[PDB]
């Protein structure tokens, strides 16, 4: 019956401006202090900032101090963050909730804040070649970098398809830069590097990149 | 300053598992302790307020309990969906806003421990000749999905630089990760070798490139 | 001549555990195995002694402390326990020699709709010496904001209550607790039971 619906997230670039709200229901909102915790993708929970019943005091993590308000609207029920003056290290899961005998007791789900420059940007791609580091008895490890790409997805495939046994292409990490990189791994026998080409097949369609990358043993 | 969790925590079916939260004197020892649960996808969940109290709808299988400096929180009867981060929290003498630890995910274990496969790539020519460096670790196979991953530079531990996913699910029910350490190309060549470290379920798997 | 344990026991009312009672048992004789004898008792242990022992000692003077919790907290009355009764409320040593007993209260002290009036210490800056009591109304300070006596987000009244429901999991109804602790002390012993 307690609900703490929020809204007001999305994407801004650095030195942008969002406000949140988060509109409460079934208690008595005016007695409660209320608070904002974030979490960026990953990581964990950071306390963000307070803000008594009445609305008359208020308090701020040292990493939102001067940048970040939190006010509350009593008439309403609601509680809002108003951020100025975005970085890319605000991108994080908003919540709000209510404030319960020295702990938080009802969270809202939360809404997500992006602080981002990222543009429609398609892959570097880099081969990685395999090696005595990454071969283990008789199979030998070689892949592909997929560097600095945006938005999702890419699609990574090996020799134009015919070859799937093996292949393992990872889930992309979400860089500060607000840029994604993957990288997909296949595993083969090593007696097979020299004799049989291996290429990996690298389409983004949003940047309509495409490109071929042949990974090779090295010689000196 | 600190409240430090260990990454992970496991029990079967029906057993019970305890999560520890360490601190000093001026937070754990001086102030009330809190306990969360994160379900993926969704917001945390008070299970345990003032040390040792649950709000209504907790069921008792969960109990806090506290030491001079570290907390602890208990789950007995685990089931699967108590697969989640646990966090603890509490307050500490010098600062206006509550602290949060660093979370414990539980797995309540459905397949036996797997350790992972790690494979470590240096940074290709081609990027190098692009004035870049990335080193890549790939990480696959292991169970449960939780895993750290420590970068060493000439065995000093590496900071700036390091992106790491969380774990994902692979087709055959085990986990994947993977980590990228980015660097010049003259730190890639002022150093003897880079290590990635990954430890899982307290057994860490080392490789290591160097330039060449 | 008897030690008044049916006034401590059958008192009418009975103190919150914040603000436990106690009473001086003195000059008398005490027939123990009245009580263990009952099986009214949901629990009564001793440390130290023996139910029927006691009847066969004496002692400086007997201390009935007494007062009411909830039915999952009775075993934080014991030695070397921890938890909100055992460190913030009511504390007993690592060497108690004493009997705890207890008993299911839901009768006399739930209400519908919530009886309020027994209250617990929910926060306190460092835990209970052993017998110590703490009946301070003090706002609660958490982290570094100064309360200036008033409530909010880090700043909290110390007691809250139980509000007892007849309708509790039994976990959570009232039970009366009776704590008798054996004093020995260099002087004459004044209280001892019918085998002396
Ligand atoms: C708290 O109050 C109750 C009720 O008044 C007390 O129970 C009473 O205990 C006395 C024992 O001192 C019982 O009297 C006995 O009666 C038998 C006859 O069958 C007699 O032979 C015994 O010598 C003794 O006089 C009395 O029946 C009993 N009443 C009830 C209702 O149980 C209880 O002892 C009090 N708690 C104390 C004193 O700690």
């Amino acid at each position: 019956e307690v609900q703490l619906l929020e809204s007001g997230g999305g994407l801004v670039q650095p030195g942008g401006s969002l406000r949140l709200s988060c509109a409460a229901s079934g208690f008595t909102f005016s007695r409660f202090a209320m608070t904002w915790v974030r979490q960026a993708p990953g990581k964990g929970l950071e306390w963000v900032s307070a803000i008594s019943g009445s609305g008359g005091s208020t308090y701020y993590a040292d990493s939102v101090k001067g940048r970040f308000t939190i006010s509350r609207d009593n008439s309403k029920n609601t509680l809002y963050l108003q951020m100025n003056s975005l970085r890319a290290e605000d991108t994080a899961v908003y919540y709000c909730a209510k404030v319960g005998w020295g702990a938080f007791d009802i969270w809202g789900q939360g809404t997500m804040v992006t602080v981002s420059s990222a543009s429609t940007k398609g892959p570097s791609v880099f081969p990685l070649a395999p090696s005595s580091k990454s071969t283990s008895g008789g199979t030998a490890a070689l892949g592909c970098l997929v560097k600095d790409y945006f938005p999702e997805p890419v699609t990574v495939s090996w020799n134009s398809g015919a070859l799937t046994s093996g292949v393992h292409t990872f889930p992309a990490v979400l860089q500060s830069s607000g840029l994604y990189s993957l990288s997909s791994v296949v595993t083969v026998p090593s007696s097979s590097l020299g004799t049989q080409t291996y290429i990996c097949n690298v389409n983004h369609k949003p940047s309509n990149t495409k490109v071929d990358k042949k990974v090779e043993p090295k010689s000196c | 300053s600190v409240l430090t969790q260990p990454p992970s925590a496991s029990g079967t079916p029906g057993q019970s598992v305890s999560i520890s939260c360490s601190g000093t004197y001026s937070n754990i020892g001086s102030n009330p302790v809190n306990w969360y649960q994160q379900v993926p996808g969704t917001a945390p969940k008070l299970l345990i307020y003032a040390n040792d109290q649950r709000p209504s709808g907790v069921p008792d299988r969960f109990s806090g309990s506290k030491s001079a400096t570290s907390a602890f929180l208990a789950i007995g009867g685990l089931q699967s969906e108590d697969d989640a981060d646990y966090y603890c929290s509490t307050w500490d003498d010098s600062l206006p806003g509550p602290l949060f630890g660093g979370g414990t995910k539980l797995t309540v274990l459905g397949q036996p421990k797997a350790n992972p496969t790690v494979t470590l790539f240096p940074p290709s020519s081609e990027e190098l000749q692009a004035n870049k460096a990335t080193l890549v670790c790939l990480i696959s196979d292991f169970y449960p999905g939780a895993v750290t991953v420590a970068w060493k530079a000439d065995g000093s531990p590496v900071k700036a630089g390091v992106e790491t996913t969380k774990p994902s699910k692979q087709s055959n029910n085990k986990y994947a990760a993977s980590s990228y350490l980015s660097l010049t190309p003259e730190q890639w060549k002022s150093h003897r070798s880079y290590s990635c470290q990954v430890t899982h379920e307290g057994s860490t798997v080392e490789k290591t490139v160097a330039p060449t | 001549n008897l030690c008044p344990f049916g006034e401590v026991f059958n008192a009418t009312r009975f103190a919150s555990v914040y603000a436990w009672n106690r009473k001086r048992i003195s000059n008398c004789v005490a027939d123990y195995s009245v009580l263990y004898n009952s099986a009214s008792f949901s629990t009564f242990k001793c440390y130290g002694v023996s139910p029927t022992k006691l009847n066969d000692l004496c002692f400086t003077n007997v201390y009935a402390d007494s007062f009411v919790i909830r039915g999952d907290e009775v075993r934080q009355i014991a030695p070397g326990q921890t938890g909100k009764i055992a460190d913030y409320n009511y504390k007993l040593p690592d060497d108690f020699t004493g009997c705890v007993i207890a008993w299911n209260s839901n009768n006399l002290d739930s209400k519908v709709g919530g009886n309020y009036n027994y209250l617990y210490r929910l926060f306190r800056k460092s835990n209970l010496k052993p017998f110590e009591r703490d009946i301070s109304t003090e706002i609660y300070q958490a982290g570094s904001t100064p309360c200036n006596g008033v409530e909010g987000f880090n700043c909290y009244f110390p007691l809250q209550s139980y509000g007892f429901q007849p309708t509790n999991g039994v976990g959570y109804q009232p039970y009366r607790v009776v704590v008798l602790s054996f004093e020995l002390l260099h002087a004459p012993a004044t209280v001892c039971g019918p085998g002396s």
